[PDB]
């Protein structure tokens, strides 16, 4: 209908589903490692070393809650690895630059600028691969 | 003068388009057209002076948007 | 590149050529492809006229002044009627560049550096560039690029500019259902 | 009590409101209305000429105001808003009178006295023009179909409405050229363009598919009479249990009625209006496909417009059964045309006839109805300010302006009945200046620039003239081509009196339980 | 809604409905500004708690929009009849789409006569008509310093990805001259 939603309030609730699921599984990630516990509604126990599990199985919100299951769908699909490190990087990224970045007033040069931190990164890694 | 401003002042715009030597609204005459020919007669002192407060007499506030006030 | 196609020599009824884009993988040809369609698009939507108009609002941000100025030349109701619309060719730059966040302030600062009294002119030529190039948010010198759009396209818009505007008025009686 | 007062006061404000947002009128004011209703509904309406009607309202003296609205609309069919309009206007000085000293009784004559004198100064600016005039007529339609739907077509419906009217002009002017008289059908397919002045009767039936009479030789329909078979009107007792004395009943039913059928075009009938009542099933679907193996036009259940019409022009009355025959009560026809342009649309065309001297049947066409109805109401309208032009000779100032000329001069009647309710007039003759100022309303922005110029513009005009309020700049309002005949204002005026008179009278709490 | 609420159906009684519709016409073109263009940040489109969709495209978000305001229906069809001409005026049109409803009506209430206004939102366009049509001035693909190689380059360089405009500046003329 007629409603409007803006920017980086957008981006903040971009910012926010995502930011819980850049935690846990990052603790749960890599040798020192967790498990998420998932409260039923009933009291059943469930804890993985996969919190999009954890997300499927607990209400999950129409911002990155829904995309960080999909683009980490999407990390599952390919590789099939790193899901649990794209949900940590995404949505921590997301909280890292934005806020620092707008307040410069851009989302502009940082559109450049996740390929250009990808770049040296890809670069670099097959150099020291 | 009796007049709408915006439509006279259109006018006068466009009599400014035409005209610009006096041309003005005057509640004088309730007309528009040459004010000093309408014996709308005042020296340009006044104008310089009202103009420097103009422009001026504004740009000191704007000039603040921290204003501290105190009881003492 | 493992991929096969069976090559027709001099085609007898009429000329032909099937252009095979290299790629390491098959969607490094789409990105070209993505950017032959628009620059085929382009070159066909000049093969659609030949009067062309410059992307981004250069175009409209010179008759904006131009024209919200023309309000005054006939003045009256007229020059409220003709700067509202001529005010409002200086908006879209404003939404232009910003969405590049150039602050098209800053923009039109550019714009109506080409748009002047002494250039008043769309011309076919340039002494003002009325080029915004809408892939980075200020004016390039490109006339070439992919970006820009037909004068079929836009005076098209002219209408739907204005046709939201009378289309609503011609009601009479306000009233109420129950 | 306070009862009275306060409802009639209601019936002076709730349906004052009502015909306060009434005048945006006269083309491109305000907004477009999506209409959400009082139930939610969501409705587009534009023109708001046609949205009176449209409008629903309640309340005594509001609900008032949409049966006053075709008050204008019943007998003239141009101006509609005129009478709604002034609906308020009347309701202006309601409030002050009342509470002037002023009796409601001496509120009454002054709406009369108003009205009286008003239709009188009417005259004055009614500028007499000729009854039969194709320009009166055509330009009548013209300014009309100008302000009607369709502005290009006019040329086409205005001479068309000239020559249905001229073809049914009973040159006077009294009343002449009748709504009932004149004709007007639709017909999908064609075009308005060509929407076809019919000189003779076209009824609008529902004509089965073709193979059917085009041609000549047809005895009229408007037929009553049931097809008596076995199994219809005759006993059968042969008894339906197994499935083949169920079936052995249909069979002669079927075949005997073919013969009928028969009988029905040897009575030269290529045409049969069908009653939509049955007398058992009246003429089955055995029947009527028989009838159309005769290439007898057949209409089951036809609608009651082409049975008065039949009756009103090809003077026709129900024949009997067929094996019974006729009393060839049947009217004359010659001509049975079903109109296939592209196939769209089944028309009963009857070229000659018996006619009452009178009835055009105008074929309104189109792509669609929308199309048809661009026309039909535009030639409706059309035929009607001609048709107010044949009943009232003359054009006035079109869209409400002359009640500001008409303002200023019953305010000088106001000084000459130097009565109580002079000063009812002089505050109702003031209340006429409303309306160009008022039409103006709903659009904008930096509003005031319209009003008291239109109210000073007839002023400064002096009692002459002043500005169109539906074409614009300086002229005379009555000579515009915005022009209407002298009934159509007349009639505003006369109308908005007396129901709002009423008010006057309504009193205390009485309701129907 | 603003102004009475107690009479629904656009009749806020005045310019009430003028101006909610003005301010939803403002509003329903806040949702294309932002996404004007491929500078036009793609909208996040919720079509339900389970059901999104992300465009910039101006005509793509208003047939999913639903407008029971005039002024706001006047502006989706608008995106949508110039998305319905070309696709170029998908978002074009519903900047100034908002402003010229309310630039118009406000002076066409003011009428000498309301006629006079409906022409100032159509002359100014019509004098953009001559302009846009003036226009070989930027766009010409045909002339170019390479003609159609670098009206494929300069095109292909819009969009470059690459050696894009290398040996690209070829393929777009390839393309069409095969």
């Amino acid at each position: 209908n007629t409603k409007r939603e803006s920017g980086r309030k957008v981006q903040s609730g971009n910012i926010n589903a995502a930011k819980t699921i850049a935690d846990i599984i990052r603790t749960c990630l890599g040798p020192k490692s967790m498990m998420k516990m998932l409260l039923d509604p009933m009291g059943g126990i469930v804890m993985t070393n996969d919190g999009n599990a954890i997300l499927r199985e607990i209400q999950v919100q129409h911002p990155a809650a829904k995309s960080m299951i999909e683009i980490s769908r999407t990390q599952d699909e390919e590789v099939g690895d790193g899901t649990t490190s794209v949900i940590i990087l995404a949505g921590e990224m997301l909280s890292v630059a934005e806020h620092f970045l707008e307040q410069q007033m851009h989302p502009t040069v940082v559109i450049s600028a996740y390929r250009k931190a990808l770049d040296d990164m890809i670069s670099t890694l097959k150099k020291i691969s | 003068a009796g007049f709408d401003a915006t439509n006279i002042l259109n006018k006068l715009r466009a009599r400014h388009a035409q005209g610009g030597t006096w041309y003005g609204v005057d509640i004088n005459n309730e007309d528009i057209a040459d004010n000093f020919e309408a014996f709308v007669w005042e020296p340009a002192m006044v104008r310089i002076n009202a103009l420097t407060a103009a422009s001026e007499a504004a740009c000191l506030i704007v000039s603040v948007d921290e204003t501290i006030k105190n009881p003492r | 590149c493992d991929d096969e196609l069976i090559l027709i020599k001099n085609t007898k009824a009429r000329t032909s050529a099937s252009i095979i884009l290299r790629g390491a993988n098959d969607f490094m040809c789409d990105e070209m492809e993505r950017s032959l369609h628009d620059a085929l698009c382009v070159v066909k939507r000049v093969l659609e006229s030949k009067s062309v108009v410059p992307g981004g609002g250069a175009v409209e941000a010179a008759l904006s002044i131009y024209l919200e100025n023309y309000a005054t030349s006939m003045g009256s109701r007229e020059q409220l009627a003709i700067a509202e619309f001529a005010r409002s060719l200086l908006v879209i730059p404003n939404t232009l560049a910003v969405n590049a966040a150039q602050d098209s302030t800053d923009l039109v600062a550019k714009l109506r550096a080409f748009h002047n009294e002494a250039q008043v002119n769309p011309e076919r030529k340039n002494l003002k560039w009325i080029g915004l190039d809408l892939s980075n948010g200020k004016p390039r010198d490109n006339k070439q690029a992919g970006v820009f759009e037909p004068t079929i396209v836009k005076v098209k818009s002219l209408k739907f500019a204005t046709e939201a505007a009378i289309t609503i008025l011609r009601i009479d009686d306000l009233i109420k259902l129950h | 009590r306070d009862k009275p007062a306060q409802i009639r006061f209601s019936n002076i404000s709730a349906a004052k409101a009502v015909a306060d947002a009434i005048r945006t009128s006269l083309g491109p004011k305000g907004m477009d209305k999506m209409i959400q209703d009082g139930k939610g509904d969501v409705t587009i309406t534009n023109d708001g000429a046609t949205i009176l009607k449209q409008m629903q309202v309640l309340h005594p003296a509001a609900r008032m105001l949409v049966e006053l609205s075709k008050a204008q609309d019943i007998e003239a069919g141009d101006g509609t808003t005129s009478v709604v309009i002034i609906a308020g206007s009347l309701l202006d000085s309601c409030t002050k009178l009342l509470q002037k000293g002023i009796h409601p009784t001496i509120i009454s004559e002054s709406f009369q006295k108003a009205l009286e004198k008003g239709i009188e100064i009417l005259t004055d600016m009614s500028r007499p023009v000729e009854l039969s005039d194709r320009e009166t007529l055509l330009n009548s339609a013209t300014t009309s179909l100008n302000s009607k739907v369709v502005s290009q077509y006019s040329s086409l419906l205005s001479p068309m409405s000239v020559n249905a009217v001229m073809k049914v002009i009973d040159p006077a002017t009294a009343t002449s050229v009748d709504l009932r008289d004149i004709k007007i059908v639709k017909k999908l397919g064609g075009t308005i363009d060509d929407c076809e002045l019919v000189e003779g009767l076209v009824l609008t039936q529902k004509v089965s598919n073709s193979g059917i009479t085009r041609v000549e030789k047809a005895k009229i329909g408007l037929i009553q009479f049931c097809l008596s078979a076995p199994k219809t009107d005759m006993d059968n007792q042969i008894v339906v249990s197994d499935y083949a004395q169920m079936d052995r009943v249909l069979r002669e039913e079927r075949a005997y009625i073919l013969n009928l059928v028969k009988q029905i075009k040897k009575t030269g009938c290529n045409v049969l209006l069908i009653q939509k009542s049955i007398l058992r099933d009246a003429l089955s679907d055995l029947a009527l496909h028989f009838l159309n193996k005769m290439k007898i036009m057949v209409i089951k259940d036809i609608e009651r417009e082409d049975i008065e019409f039949i009756c009103k022009t090809i003077g026709t009355k129900p024949v009997a059964h067929i094996d019974q025959f006729t009393a060839d009560m049947l009217g004359s026809a010659e001509l049975a045309e079903e109109v296939n342009l592209n196939g769209s649309g089944k028309l009963l065309k009857i070229t000659g006839c018996a006619s009452p001297g009178k009835t055009v049947t105008i074929v309104v066409r189109g792509s669609n109805k929308l199309v048809i109805e661009e026309a039909e109401r535009s030639i409706h309208d059309a035929l009607c300010v001609i048709r107010c032009l044949v009943k009232k000779r003359a054009l006035i100032a079109g869209g409400g302006a002359p009640e500001i000329e008409l303002a200023l001069r019953l305010t000088e009647y106001s000084r000459t009945l130097s009565g109580m309710e002079s000063y009812c007039v002089r505050a109702f003759a003031d209340a006429m200046e409303v309306i160009p100022s008022t039409l103006a309303e709903n659009a904008g922005l930096n509003p005031i620039s319209t009003v008291t110029e239109l109210r000073n513009r007839h002023a400064q005009g002096e009692k002459t003239a002043g500005i169109n309020v539906r074409k614009g700049g300086i002229s005379n309002i009555l000579e515009e081509l915005v022009v209407q005949p002298l009934l159509v204002s007349v009639s505003a005026l006369t109308l908005a009196t007396e129901t709002v008179r009423s008010i006057l009278k309504i009193d205390d709490v009485v309701n129907t339980r | 809604m603003e102004g009475p609420l107690s009479v629904f159906g656009d009749r806020s009684t005045g310019e009430t409905i003028r101006s909610q519709n003005v301010m939803a016409a403002a509003s329903i073109a806040n949702i294309v500004k932002s996404s004007l263009g491929p500078v036009g940040l793609d909208k996040m489109l919720v079509d339900d708690i389970g059901d999104v969709t992300i465009t910039n495209d101006g005509a793509t978000i208003l047939k999913l929009l639903e407008v029971e305001h005039p002024a706001a229906k006047v502006l989706c069809e608008l995106a949508d009849l110039q998305d319905k001409e070309v696709g170029d005026g998908t978002t074009s049109v519903v900047i100034i789409a908002a402003e010229l409803l309310k630039n118009a009506d406000e002076l066409v209430k003011q009428k000498i006569h309301p006629t006079s206004v409906i022409s100032g939102y159509r002359l100014a366009c019509k004098e953009a008509v001559r302009y846009i049509n003036e226009n070989l001035i930027v766009n010409t693909d045909e002339l170019g310093r390479d003609c159609l190689i670098n009206a494929a380059k300069t095109s292909m360089s819009s969009k470059i990805i690459g050696i894009n405009g290398d040996f690209f500046a070829n393929m777009v003329v390839d393309a069409v001259l095969a």
